[PDB]
């Protein structure tokens, strides 16, 4: 007769994504396959989408369905080159010939991706400037950034907003990219570099209080903007034109610079982060810097067990009644609502254990989640089966796109727009239950790409990318000295469902438990054709990794079907307005 | 042509305490009464009421019958042996400082501290060179006791020194705290600073980061946190840490002072610098 409760052990599907995991110098690159390609701008582009997502309520609809690629195509970016953007795209796994987008796709299809970005560029501006004189009274949702403003027959389209930014640009701090560096070498931002007096102090002026607080004045040289000679922010071409005026790489810089400035000056969103960073209830696991869903690290098969354990513990939570004579006999309104259910919930588990005969552990879950909820209400407000992407408590520091991290390797991400909001019917951003159920419907072919177009599937990120983050390197590099300026930590793993499979087949070489310790016996300064790296779990140290790798092969194997449909969705229905009358005929059209 | 009664009554020449021979007033009240006799002046009420300042009655006429006689038998201006005193006395007095100028000296000494002669002798250059700002400085303290107002003077100067010393203390206190960790960006843990009465909006890791950057640029008189704000944004780690990224130099310096203060409550046992030279 003694209950027990541990909130941190059964978080609402939100383990603390700590940085200490990889506190040991462990960075490798034996994953060099034709599909893996460095993408310097990947990081900023990701942030740019993450920002859109977390504040999708403030942005336009057409802005919250951007595919990662829509940025590449839009800003004329190209993966590969560790410097900026590659010269072009590698046509097929074997050609060694590059080509640009105007060759790859069509022009109207490109101007489309371009328009999006400008809308994004103008929306960001107005969001921080023209939307600072707000005077709400309940809830704002009207004044946004119309798709007409961008396509206005005026010149002050960007001219006006930029005028404001050009004024605050100085104080708000320029991005490293554009900051006037000091090649002088004789001066460094960190320490001081200018004495005022060649002699300090010696003969005290008040011997009664020998102190001398200010020996002499020093003057420092902080982060200053690039000269008008080459300052991208003052590009005259940008006014009349759009954001495309700047260099492709620069364009990304600006959009990032904005996504930060806006976060620090937009009276709208800055007051919004406050509303999200000041919850009357703090996350049981404290307030860490980064947060990810449970399954993105625990795994599907491991998160289902955590719920079984949870149920076995919340059963004891009631069977510990030391003085139930007070609750059972006396019938008072307030404490009885719980007591009443304490009888049904028990006469239901007995209506399954005795009414199944080892039928399946499936019914021992799929038909319990609904009734267990009312029980949790009180003890553990959070459990490993609630929709993580539907709780204002985790929202902010939560990190979507996160797919997991493998020890001595790093994290893995995947740009997918529109996480929370409306019509999240198809969105993969839901509780492990509905999620693994949704993916299962595409794997079994029950749900066609057609159903997407029927359930606002186009409100999501059609195309997709699977990136890998070299967190270990970055973590250490930052732990020592901030000489990160010029390094790369983001790496593309695939660009479409097709290559996604190639990556899953490539993922097998690592998940394998090294048993081959003999000789092949086949008898009849660094150069590598493509990829010949298989050995990974050498020592028993990387044992923990083999598992976190396999679980990833799972998510990606199930995420495959739903993603292949999203692709086909945009190919068929190109952001086509479904309508009403036409919405039906397409159903009975039978397209074979 | 025109009378106009040209006759200097009893003018004075002693403003607020600008450090000058307190006994000169008497030496002046001799030629100051002579400048009235030589020109023939009639002692009235404007003089007596401005020489004692009292609404007396029967013993009020005596003063009017005194100040009058003092001017009547006022001997020739200070003797030749007394004249040589004039220059000497007033030569010691630093009355050559405008009230506005003086009131700046007792202010710059605040954000610059007691004996920072150069630091203050530069942010003015009024009367003359540094030597002036030093001479009057030494003279100030050495003979300050002769104060006209030390209430809102010797306190507004001292008080600012406390703050300066506290900041310089937090600086040095921080230095030693970092030398206590090999990799501070991980193993750094505050003993007393850990708060609770307020919502910890910042990540525990973040606080650790903003400290590493305070140590990076020290705690200079002015601009400091605007660099932290930059350093934060520059780092690719918090590339998605939206809250952190959104911290303005102001709403970020806030957390800074909070940490410094809390750090102060820790290393306040070893802040006794041995002064036995």
């Amino acid at each position: 007769v003694e209950p027990a409760l541990i909130p941190s052990n059964w978080t609402s599907v939100i383990p603390l994504l700590t940085s200490d995991f990889k506190n040991q110098y462990s960075v490798i690159s034996r994953l060099k396959n034709p599909n893996m390609k460095p993408v310097p701008y990947a990081g900023d582009i990701i942030k740019l989408m993450a920002f859109i997502n977390k504040f999708s309520s403030f942005f336009h609809s057409d802005l919250q369905n951007l595919s990662f690629q829509d940025f590449e195509v839009g800003l004329d970016l190209y993966p590969g080159d560790p410097n900026g953007s590659a010269a072009g795209i590698v046509k097929g796994p074997e050609d060694t010939s590059l080509l640009l987008y105007p060759d790859f796709m069509a022009i109207k299809d490109i101007v489309y991706c371009q328009d999006k970005m400008n809308l994004l560029f103008l929306s960001l501006l107005d969001l921080t400037f023209t939307e600072n004189f707000d005077g709400k009274s309940a809830k704002k949702k009207g004044p946004l950034t119309t798709w007409e403003n961008l396509k206005s027959s005026s010149k002050k389209v960007f001219s006006n907003p930029l005028y404001r930014l050009r004024l605050v640009a100085r104080e708000w701090g320029y991005p490293r990219e554009w900051r006037q560096q000091l090649p002088s070498d004789q001066d460094i931002s960190k320490p001081k570099t200018a004495l005022f007096e060649q002699d300090e102090q010696t003969p005290v002026v008040d011997p009664s209080h020998p102190e001398i607080l200010t020996p002499n004045i020093y003057t420092w040289n902080a982060n200053e903007p690039l000269p008008l000679e080459s300052n991208p922010l003052y590009n005259r071409e940008m006014d009349k034109n759009g954001i495309l005026a700047l260099k492709p790489m620069d364009r990304v810089v600006l959009l990032r610079a904005l996504t930060d400035w806006c976060a620090s000056h937009s009276s709208a969103i800055h007051d919004e982060i406050y509303k999200l960073t000041h919850g009357k209830k703090d996350p049981v696991f404290g307030i860490q810097t980064q947060q990810v869903p449970r399954y993105t690290i625990e795994g599907v098969d491991n998160t289902i067990n955590q719920f079984k354990k949870l149920c076995s513990l919340i059963q004891s939570r009631y069977e510990i009644r030391s003085k139930k004579k007070h609750f059972v006999k006396q019938l008072k309104e307030g404490k009885k609502p719980d007591l009443s259910r304490k009888l049904e919930i028990l006469k239901e588990i007995k209506a399954e254990l005795k009414n199944a005969v080892k039928s399946e552990k499936d019914e021992l879950l799929f038909s319990l989640y609904d009734k267990w909820v009312p029980l949790f209400e009180g003890e553990l407000p959070d459990q490993p089966l609630a929709n993580p992407f539907s709780e204002r408590l985790y929202k902010l520091r939560l990190q979507e796109f996160f797919l997991g991290r493998v020890p001595h390797i790093g994290d893995f991400y995947m740009p997918r727009l529109h996480s929370y909001g409306d019509s999240l019917e198809m969105s993969t951003f839901t509780d492990l239950r509905n999620l693994q159920a949704l993916l299962s419907k595409f794997k079994n072919n029950e749900y066609n790409a057609f159903t997407l177009f029927e359930n606002d599937g186009q409100s999501m990120s059609a195309q997709f990318k699977l990136f890998y983050h070299d967190t270990p390197s970055l973590a250490h590099d930052v732990a020592r000295g901030r000489n990160t300026s010029g390094k790369v930590y983001w790496y593309e793993l695939c660009h479409d469902s097709a290559t996604l499979l190639e990556f899953l087949e490539f993922l097998d070489y690592k998940i394998v438990k090294p048993q081959d310790e003999k000789k092949e016996g086949n008898e009849k300064t660094d150069n590598k054709p493509s990829i010949n790296t298989n050995p990974l779990p050498k020592d028993a140290k990387y044992n923990t990794a083999r598992k976190k790798l396999q679980i990833l092969k799972e998510f990606l194997s199930d995420y495959y079907f739903i993603l292949r449909q999203f692709e086909q969705m945009k190919v068929q229905f190109a952001d086509m307005k479904p309508g009403k009358r036409q919405l039906r005929r397409i159903q009975r059209q039978t397209v074979n | 042509s025109t009378p106009s009664h040209p006759r200097m009554p009893k003018p004075h020449v002693f403003h607020s305490h600008q450090l000058q021979p307190p006994q000169l007033q008497v030496l002046y009240e001799k030629e100051r009464m002579w400048t009235a006799k030589k020109t023939g002046y009639v002692p009235t009420m404007d003089d007596v009421k401005a020489a004692y300042g009292k609404i007396s009655d029967q013993e009020e006429q005596k003063e009017k019958l005194e100040l009058l006689k003092l001017s009547v038998n006022n001997s020739q201006p200070l003797t030749e042996e007394e004249e040589k005193m004039k220059a000497d006395w007033e030569s010691e007095g630093f009355t050559n400082w405008n009230k506005l100028e003086f009131r700046k000296f007792i202010t710059v000494s605040g954000k610059y501290g007691r004996n920072s002669i150069q630091a203050i002798a530069r942010e003015l250059a009024p009367g003359k060179t540094l030597e002036e700002v030093r001479a009057y400085a030494k003279a100030f303290w050495s003979n300050i006791e002769r104060i006209e107002d030390y209430e809102k003077y010797l306190k507004i100067i001292e008080n600012e020194e406390e703050k300066i010393k506290r900041v310089k203390m937090q600086q040095e206190a921080l230095r030693r705290k970092l030398s206590e960790y090999k990799n501070p960006f991980f193993d750094l843990k505050l003993k007393h600073p850990p708060s609770s009465n307020n919502k910890r909006t910042y990540s525990e890791e973040e606080d650790r980061f903003i400290l590493l950057m305070l140590f990076k640029y020290g705690l200079d008189r002015d601009d400091v946190y605007e660099l932290v704000r930059d350093e934060i944004r520059d780092c690719p780690l918090f590339e998605l840490d939206f809250y952190f990224r959104s911290r303005t130099p102001v709403e970020l310096a806030r957390r800074g002072n909070t940490l410094l203060q809390c750090l102060e409550k820790e290393f306040n046992a070893g802040i006794v610098l041995d002064d036995a030279t």
